[PDB]
RNA sequence: AGGGCGUGAAACCGUUAAGAGGUAAACGGGUGGGGUCCGCGCAGUCCGCCCGGAGGAUUCAACCCGGCGGCGCGGUCCGGC
RNA sequence: GGGCCCGGGGGGCCACGCGUCCCCCGCGAGCGCACGGGGUCGGCGGCGAUGUCGGCUACCCACCCGACCCGUCUUGAAAC
RNA sequence: UGGAAUGCGAGUGCCUAGUGGGCCACUUUUGGUAAGCAGAACUGGCGCUGCGGGAUGAACCGAACGCCGGGUUAAGGCGCC
RNA sequence: GCCGUCGCUGGCAGUCGGCAGAGCGAGAAAGAGAGUGGCGCGGACGCUACGCCGCGACGAGUAGGAGGGCCGCUGCGGUGAGCCUUGAAGCCUAGGGCGCGGGCCCGGGUGGAGCCGCCGCAGGUGCAGAUCUUGGUGGUAGUAGCAAAUAUUCAAACGAG
């Protein structure tokens, strides 16, 4: 109910949005690969730049 | 021939019952520890005379002898030698508490620190 | 039994800033002094505006201060405002100021110094003017906030120019019924 | 923190701060803003003026690229530009005026709001107002137009 | 710690000890009597200065040598950052 | 009666230097007692190591006054 | 000569919970034979509130409450309880 | 008398000492002002200023709000040259005390291996109730009861029976 002023608020939260929860808590592990994986990547074509 | 404080006033104590908590003598699930009772028809609350009493701040013991134990000092819990020399230039209000843990051993070296010291100390006599 | 009201027995006041920082303590305790041991109501006033909250210490521009200290008969006296002085690129000419503040932003001060002038804490404000004399003591605007532009009469109001909280602003967000007499009424 | 809000204060309060006789139940009221035209209208109305209802003609897709036209006031055209670009300009005598391009700094549209220093200017935009136009013009400026 | 054995609570129960018992018990305030223990009581404090008796010494002040430190508007000393 | 209780011919005064002009006609020293900015005695007595001293509260018991069982919904609960 | 008496420091802004079953008494008062009935006005109460008195009691009378000593009262009382 | 709250948005940085001079509570504005001419080596406490001190008024409370907890529980960062097999946690206690209270300290006993104070951080953090959950135990109570379908007896044997 609503309560003296205030912003008129719609959140969409009426679906099942808690089994679809996507967390980022492998952020940081996603990062390393990725950089693991441009360094292998700039050995294994090397003279050739990184950057491509 | 104990040790005495700088001075040593009445102490005076407005109640020295405990405040026993509301139908705590009718249940054993009901420690005797206060519980403010907060129902509805709750004659305790209320202050229906012959009930049971409620704790509130006009019982509270003077500021000049609050704390007091009735030595005329203070306790202060120690557990080492260090600790205890830091009551020196306060052993004429404050004595020397030692911990409950303190093994038999150690309690002879604080007990004999603050002999020399004349701090005074409220359980000397214990784990001999 | 005295029949009397308790409501209000209570003043709700600052007596201290509600900050745990300790420069402004340092300052509170330094004014707290003064303002006991002298009888300038300025050091009570400066005292006073230590202890207010972030909103009620707006900052002040340097436009704002400028046109204030030079009402006529304000030369040579020192600008003195309990909280931050920021800088206003709306201004292109900066005249030599006496100014005392809590912090100065980074432009501000170069701009003040590259003018010629003097910027100066409230811990020396108190050894050049012990009673506040010869000050200008300074606020800035404590409506400028947007909150305030919510506040009075609810927006559906006859003759309220309160600003409604919406998620959004456009056509379709709250223009329709209730502020067009072709959609029902207007008021 | 959990230690610092009301529920560790109103523990052995029962009834835990909502009331003994209306109780703290699930939904009284209806659950989001159910009841706008109804039990919950006064709020609405005055509140919410212009909530309930239709106004004006819809555009479908619309591309918000398409009317891109950050603005700037005649009060801030010269922070577009360094310091010693506007020192320089003043105190130097053949007459010459800097170009200010409003469009490098991120803007299409000049506006006219405050005055300009007595200083010869040329101004590039894409937009001018016609207040803009005149007080460029009031201190020996002129507009430019770019596409 | 005796093989569902670490510790071993409460309710509830046996027994030993003490007290009490016809308005169910319990409870608040106020005293009183009796117990368990505690004061590790039972000729009652400690301190400063002073007076006087007995004594006794790494013997006081003041001076000299050496070291250390504080301050100096050294009215304005030299060197330094 | 009022006019520092106007002016003239035994009992209390928070009168008591003087040059004067004239209305009118800037510091004495001490000492002491106290109905004086909240109590002191520069006053005393008895008892005290094996049965006696102190121990609020606390354990048991007794008596006098008080005293209905809580939580809850309720205008109203000790509620049959 | 701040232009009656009396008393008192005022103004102002945000955020805001619980409530939205009430009930009782003097006086006034509608319906009803009336009701510890239903419905209003004013004020004060109970609700949320103990305490002295009315033996007993939501509202009656007195008076409202920090923990205490002394004194005096209110309404009520003073054969005995 | 004492406790607390509120108010005085009250007072104290002046502990200004022998590089000295002790005051500013007092009916009634503003200087215990600055000048120029006519023997001893001594003097309590204070001030965690978030501290300390003074004076005056006041103190009912459901629903509800707010403040402070050197109230209590579990874990994390610091710290306590912390405690502990010369005995931790836990548990028991007609032992001694502290606090208005939430609670806490100490003594004794049992126990056998870990625990706590302070500054901060975090929360699955405080039970008398919910015909609450699971487990245990009472009175009832040596009680109801061991009663449907006719029935047992004598002697001996084994056997502690
Ligand atoms: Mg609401
Ligand atoms: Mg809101
Ligand atoms: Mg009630
Ligand atoms: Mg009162
Ligand atoms: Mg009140
Ligand atoms: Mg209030
Ligand atoms: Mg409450
Ligand atoms: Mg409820
Ligand atoms: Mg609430
Ligand atoms: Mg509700
Ligand atoms: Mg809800
Ligand atoms: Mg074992
Ligand atoms: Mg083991
Ligand atoms: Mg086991
Ligand atoms: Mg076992
Ligand atoms: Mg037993
Ligand atoms: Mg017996
Ligand atoms: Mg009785
Ligand atoms: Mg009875
Ligand atoms: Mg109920
Ligand atoms: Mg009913
Ligand atoms: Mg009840
Ligand atoms: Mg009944
Ligand atoms: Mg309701
Ligand atoms: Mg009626
Ligand atoms: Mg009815
Ligand atoms: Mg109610
Ligand atoms: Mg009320
Ligand atoms: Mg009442
Ligand atoms: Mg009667
Ligand atoms: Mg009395
Ligand atoms: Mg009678
Ligand atoms: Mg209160
Ligand atoms: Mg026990
Ligand atoms: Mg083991
Ligand atoms: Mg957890
Ligand atoms: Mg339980
Ligand atoms: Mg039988």
């Amino acid at each position: 109910a609503p309560s003296r002023n205030g912003m008129i608020l719609k959140p969409h939260f009426h679906k099942d949005w808690q089994r679809r929860v996507a967390t980022w808590f492998n952020q940081p592990a996603r990062k390393i690969r990725r950089r693991k994986a441009r360094q292998a990547r700039a050995r294994r074509i090397a003279p050739r730049p990184a950057a491509g | 021939a104990a040790l005495r404080p700088l001075v040593k006033p009445k102490i005076v104590k407005k109640r020295t019952k405990k405040f026993i908590r509301h139908q705590s003598d009718r249940y054993v699930k009901i420690k005797r520890n206060w519980r403010k009772p907060r129902g509805i028809d709750n004659r305790v609350r209320r202050r229906f005379k012959g009930q049971i009493l409620m704790p509130n701040i006009g019982y509270g013991s003077n500021k000049k002898t609050k704390h007091m134990l009735p030595s005329g000092f203070r306790k202060f819990l120690v557990h080492n030698v260090k600790e205890l020399e830091v009551l020196l230039m306060c052993n004429k209000s404050y004595c020397a508490e030692i911990a409950h843990n303190v093994s038999s051993k150690n309690r002879k070296a604080i007990v004999e620190r603050a002999a020399q010291l004349a701090i005074r100390v409220t359980n000397p006599n214990a784990r001999l | 039994g005295v029949d009397i009201r308790h409501n209000k027995d209570r003043k709700v006041r600052r007596k201290e800033p509600k900050s745990q920082d300790i420069y402004l303590r340092l300052l509170v305790k330094l004014y707290r002094f003064l303002a006991r041991r002298t009888n300038s109501t300025f050091n009570q006033v400066v005292l006073k505006r230590l202890f207010m909250s972030r909103t009620n210490r707006p900052p002040l521009s340097l436009s704002r201060m400028i046109r204030k200290m030079k009402l006529p008969g304000r030369e040579n006296k020192t600008a003195v405002v309990v909280g931050t002085v920021t800088d206003d690129v709306r201004v292109q000419e900066v005249p030599k100021l006496k100014v005392c503040a809590l912090r100065v932003t980074s432009r501000a001060r170069s701009r003040i110094l590259k003018a010629g002038g003097k910027i100066l804490t409230f811990d020396q404000l108190a050894l050049d003017s012990p009673k506040g004399r010869g000050t200008v003591l300074l606020s800035g605007p404590r409506k400028g906030r947007e909150v305030y532009r919510h506040f009075g009469k609810a927006p559906g109001t006859p003759h309220s120019h309160t600003k409604p909280y919406v998620r959004s602003k456009g056509r379709k967000f709250e223009r329709a019924r209730g502020r067009r007499a072709s959609r029902g009424y207007k008021n | 923190p959990s230690r610092l809000r009301k529920t560790r204060k109103l523990r052995g309060h029962v009834s835990h701060g909502h009331g003994r006789i209306g109780k703290h139940r699930k939904h009284p009221g209806g659950r989001g803003n159910a009841g706008g035209m109804h039990h919950h209208r006064i709020n609405f109305d005055k509140y919410h003026p212009g909530y309930f209802g239709k106004v004006g003609m819809r555009h479908y897709h619309l591309k918000r690229n398409q009317s891109f036209c950050p603005t700037v006031n005649l009060d801030k055209l010269w922070t577009l530009v360094s310091e010693q670009t506007r020192v320089n300009a003043a105190k130097n005598k053949t007459g010459a005026a800097p170009i200010i391009d409003v469009v490098r700094s991120g803007y299409y549209k000049v506006l006219g709001k405050g005055k300009l220093p007595k200083q010869p200017v040329i101004v590039k935009a894409k937009f001018f107002s016609r207040r803009a136009e005149e007080k460029i013009k009031g201190v020996g400026g002129a507009c430019v137009l770019v596409a």
